[PDB]
């Protein structure tokens, strides 16, 4: 099942969002990679 | 788990990839940083290391019949690849006469030792040649610096070049993890390593294997444990 | 933020960061790591380094190109230059084709390199050179030695002396208003000129303390994180 | 340290100092100030002994004490019982069964407290520096060491109040006879319906069984008419059980059964009444947000192995490494101050007669020698001071002859796990104390 | 160049604390290999430790086993601790029972044939008058770290209690970096590498794991080449 999930994560686009979207830069895509544990995990220069 | 094993990738005849499979987590660090101080530090090798260019002096900052300055002319020489197997300071001549350029194929090479760049280009000259020095091959591991070898004192004509016995030029080593069975945190070692024309990389892996595992017989040797591996 | 920092500690200068192995002359790039291994290279050095055939020079030291009558004809010759080892070790995270980068390259600078490369090269170039520059800055930030600790933060020497006279004027000032010739709200004017002036030249003084290797002093000149306002909180002085 | 941080810092941790969960082995800090004693008794989950006396027993639940007057009182205590939102307020002994004690003393703790005071969080190794960006814009990496010493953990406790309803179509019953189910789904359940007192549950278990006896489920004539042809009576009955949530592992804790024979106070309808608590235990593990005293949020990144992270020159590794980047920003510097006392007081000190002013002040104050592992009270506003701290981290006791670990200067030589070369420069580390 | 090979020594200061000695060491060629040694040792050294309780009497580990002080989860956590020495591939049943009031020392735990415990200087528990305790430990080897949840493996038996384990026979690892004063210009240089084991096996055959361990490792990469 996980094997077939860190299948299907590759080439599909995710829509990462956040509340506040004051500006046209503020929802994006990713490519999704299955990490462990419990968070959501994320390039660290989209955080401006 | 499973055993490892080791891969190589070529991509010219000077420079090369090697990945060390996955590896239980931490120990691709127990490897890699090892792995490229023992080959940087531990083969040995032929080189110059001091040469005597005629009719010089060090307040004298040129040489005539060369526009080359002597700041180029070490850095020049000192990039000529050489092998030995004398272990002493031989002592090697190079002259040249007339108007053109000198090269790495016209030095006239002493019992067993060998350089293999011929094609390294050395200086250039005009007008009267005068063109001659004697340059000193011997050997060792690693890098010198460029301390006074007590050779100036002595004569003035002699000056120190420092050199890179060692085959290996430039490494490179990483971790990336990896998946294997649905466990993703385990390790896995690249190392990509330029080693110079005086042999390939996989000799240069034999003989750094060699060393390392001397150095931890050296401390296996202490008892016979079971421990289980393989 | 602390890319940024990495960035700049790779590509600095050697202004009182204790060089070591000056005026030497090198031939590649692997002397200048095997020099940087065993102890004698000073990662910020004045350093002669040869560069080989493919490297595209600097631009003000092109006119003063090497003097010799046949042509030096600069775009596919071999060269050399009287950089830092930093700088060649910036350079190649470049593509093959951008000039050299001689310069501290900190905040905005990187921003200009960006700039520059999403009008002329394509966007996946662009996006292995950030990947790049990520991967450069996070090792030098992990190697680099900064790290809050308590001797960091500076006390400007000079701000004891410039708040005791401020405050002398401000003791004058009151002993006045006790007698009553002036009035408060002119009193509390006086006092905000007097002590946005105290304020300023603690800030200058603050400026003036650290040395350029001190971390906090890495954080605001290299654009990483804060501003003027906020190492004047930490160190000099809130401010009114 | 209160006094070398912002507003709005100090604010962020009033408020964020007050959502801690409680720790199995709940413990008081190495560096804290007066007000866990007194905010740990004043309140009310610490049982203490009204009556001056010697106790007889500390048994496991019932302490029997007998007092000077001669009188025999059985103190019960809080074992393992829920709170509002499903943590634990599990009270544990303090003394034993030789005793004297007095009026007002406490004779055990509650949850979150150790001999009477209070204990939100644990003390951590801290080494302050940019690391591989793991902890990249205010985040926080942590050892594996502390998921197996299991000194951030933390037990909570879900309920679950079922009930079963006279209704229309018969009265519901709480009964083990689920129509067509498997047995092994209920073999934990008894006979009555409802799991052992014990057993474990897990999402996609079954708590309580309950059923309503009939049911108007297909009768049309139709199906009245394929129904009569058949011959065959169908079961009417639909499973009204209770359902433990899809997201949630736990171990029962305790059960509680009722029904409207006794005197209980119920509503109409309503038949049987069940309460069945369960208790689950959760060790740290990465997103889950942790924090400080001062405000110094961050969420964990990644876990890494013990050798991994650095270690000092005696091999002992860091516990927690964060970034140096949001220090000066945040503008709260008064957290560095708790990281060095910390390290001074998990590493005894020795002022025997140093003759410096600041030595004769901790001297006549009295605070000068110092055992390895005394916890360290510091006033809120009359805290510890900047040279004293220095001086102390300059005379701390040798781990051997002369070794005087870290630099006079905070900064400690902590080498490189990774590579195994020293970082080139010193590094900053301590100890502090993490919610 | 130089001929000198390495060579190893033994140094001694205490039981267990030891350091050994390579004198003849390359420039700046110590610390990675002293990594090395630290990293195999810290997490690459089997030995053995104790998996699960079964109690009688106490079906979860939320309760407390009748007239006993300490909670069972709090027994859980000051077993998990203990110090062992097994043998058998298989996992042993240890034994353990006590009444009346006395502390239940790890003395009073009954090894079978084939394991030991190397410390009997442990405060479990403190009975009081009507102290009825029984104890059951399985024993087993292994290396590295394990966490509770996975060493639960049966349900037929529900009373059983399963719990984490520690194979870890080893504490703080350091060394050291001096300079040699032979008469070379490379001014070589020497390790000095320390170990230390609480009381399950000695210095001596932990450094004879590790360096196994490294051995066949490094011959590996020395070998597999072609």
């Amino acid at each position: 099942v996980y094997d077939v999930l860190e299948e299907v994560i590759a080439e599909h686009p995710v829509l990462l969002n956040r509340a506040p979207t004051l500006h046209r830069l503020g929802i994006q895509a990713f490519e999704p990679q299955l990490v462990e544990g419990k968070a959501i995990q994320i390039h660290p220069l989209v955080c401006t | 788990a499973q055993r490892p094993s080791l891969t190589e990738e070529v991509v010219d005849e000077f420079r090369s990839r090697f990945v060390i499979e996955p590896l239980e987590p931490g120990f691709g660090y127990t490897l890699g940083n090892s792995l490229r101080r023992t080959l940087l530090s531990s083969i040995p090798g032929a080189a110059v290391t001091s040469i005597r260019i005629d009719g010089v002096l060090h307040e004298f900052t040129t040489v005539p019949g060369v526009k080359e300055d002597v700041t180029d002319l070490i850095l020049n020489i000192k990039q000529l690849v050489v092998s030995s197997e004398h272990d002493e300071p031989v002592v090697m001549y190079l002259r040249k006469q007339g108007p053109g350029l000198v090269t790495a194929a016209d030095i006239a090479p002493p019992a067993g030792v060998e350089v293999h760049n011929p094609d390294l280009v050395l200086a250039t000259l005009n007008g009267k040649g005068k063109l001659e020095m004697e340059l000193t091959v011997e050997r060792g591991r690693g890098y010198v610096s460029a301390v006074q070898n007590k050779q100036v004192g002595q004569e003035i004509g002699r000056i120190p070049v420092d050199s890179i016995y060692s085959p290996v030029l430039k490494v490179t080593y990483k971790v990336e993890a990896t998946r294997v069975e649905q466990r993703t945190d385990f390790d896995k070692l690249i190392v990509d390593v330029e080693t110079k024309q005086a042999m390939r990389p996989r000799d240069a892996m034999a003989s750094a294997g060699k060393t390392l595992v001397e150095l931890f017989g050296l401390a296996r040797e202490l008892n016979i444990d079971a421990e289980g591996i393989d | 933020q602390d890319m940024v920092l990495g960035l700049f500690f790779l590509t600095t200068d050697s202004e009182g960061r204790s060089p070591k192995g000056e005026g030497r002359a090198f031939g590649s790039s692997a002397e200048a790591i095997m020099a940087f291994d065993a102890g004698d290279l000073t990662l910020q050095a004045k350093i002669d380094i040869r560069f080989p055939v493919g490297t595209i020079p600097p631009r003000g030291f092109e006119p003063p190109a090497r003097e010799e009558g046949e042509p030096e004809w600069q775009q596919g010759d071999t060269f050399t230059l009287k950089t830092t080892l930093g700088r060649a070790l910036f350079n190649e995270l470049l593509p093959e084709d951008y000039p050299f980068v001689d310069y501290e390259v900190g905040k905005k600078q990187l921003s200009e390199i960006v700039n520059d490369l999403a009008e002329r090269y394509p966007k996946v170039i662009v996006a292995a050179t950030l990947d790049n520059l990520k991967a450069a800055g996070f090792f030098w930030a992990t190697r680099s030695g900064v790290t809050v600790a308590i001797s960091d933060i500076v006390v400007p020497d000079a701000k004891k002396e410039i708040v005791k006279g401020y405050e002398g004027q401000d003791e004058k000032v009151q002993k006045q208003y006790e007698r009553g010739l002036i009035t408060k709200e002119e009193r509390t004017q006086e006092l905000i000129a007097i002590w946005t002036k105290a304020t300023n030249e603690v800030a200058e003084a603050m400026n003036d303390n650290f040395p350029k290797t001190n971390p906090v002093s890495m954080m605001v000149n290299s654009g990483a994180r804060g501003n003027m306002m906020q190492m004047r909180q930490i160190a000099g002085m809130r401010g009114l | 340290f209160l006094e070398h941080d912002d507003a709005n810092r100090a604010l962020m941790g009033a408020n964020m100092m007050r959502q801690a969960v409680p720790l199995i082995k709940s413990e008081s800090p190495l560096v804290g100030t007066g007000m866990e004693y007194r905010s740990a008794a004043d309140a009310g989950d610490v049982v203490k002994a009204e009556k001056a006396g010697v106790v007889q027993e500390v048994s496991a639940d019932y302490i029997t004490t007998t007092n000077d007057d001669g009188t025999y009182i059985t103190y019960r205590l809080a074992k393992f019982s829920r709170s509002n939102q499903g943590t634990s307020v599990n009270q544990k002994v303090i003394v034993a069964e030789g005793d004297r004690i007095i009026e007002g003393q406490v004779l055990a703790d509650g949850p979150a407290t150790e001999n009477g005071e209070m204990a939100l969080g644990k003390n951590l190794l801290v080494a302050f520096m940019p690391w591989e960006g793991h902890n990249y814009e205010d985040a926080i990496i942590l050892s594996q060491r502390l998921v197996q010493d299991d000194v951030l953990s933390s037990i909570h406790i879900e309920e679950h109040e079922v009930d079963a309803r006279d209704t229309k179509l018969g009265p519901e019953e709480i009964t083990r006879d689920i129509p067509n189910v498997s047995e092994e789904v209920l073999a934990d359940l008894d006979e009555r319906g409802i799991i052992r007192i014990g057993a474990e549950v897990v999402a996609g278990d079954i708590l309580v069984g309950k059923v309503t006896p009939k049911g108007e489920t297909e009768l049309t004539p139709e199906e009245r008419l394929l129904r009569a042809i058949f011959g065959e009576k169908a079961r009417e009955v639909r499973d009204t059980s209770l359902k433990v949530p899809h997201g949630e592992i736990g171990k029962v804790i305790g059960v509680r059964v009722f029904d409207r024979e006794e005197g209980d106070e119920l509503p109409p309808g309503v038949n049987q009444l069940v309460r069945v608590y369960v208790a689950q235990k959760r060790k740290i593990t990465d997103g889950d947000k942790l924090a400080g005293r001062h405000g110094n949020k961050g969420v964990i990144s990644k876990i890494n192995p013990i050798e991994d992270m650095p270690f000092l020159e005696d091999g002992t590794p860091v516990d927690i490494i964060l970034n140096p980047l949001a220090v000066p920003s945040r503008m709260n510097p008064g957290q560095v101050l708790e990281i060095h006392l910390g390290w001074l007081a998990s590493r005894g000190w020795d002022v025997s007669g140093l003759a410096e002013e600041w030595a004769q002040r901790l001297q006549v104050i009295g605070a000068d020698k110092v055992e390895p592992g005394t916890n360290v009270a510091t006033p809120v506003f009359d805290g510890a001071r900047e040279d004293e701290l220095a001086g102390l981290l300059q005379h701390t006791i040798p781990n051997r002859d002369g070794e005087r670990m870290v630099l006079p200067s905070g900064k400690a030589r902590l080498f490189d796990g990774r590579s195994g070369e020293p970082f080139p420069e010193p590094i900053s580390v301590g100890y502090m104390y993490i919610l």
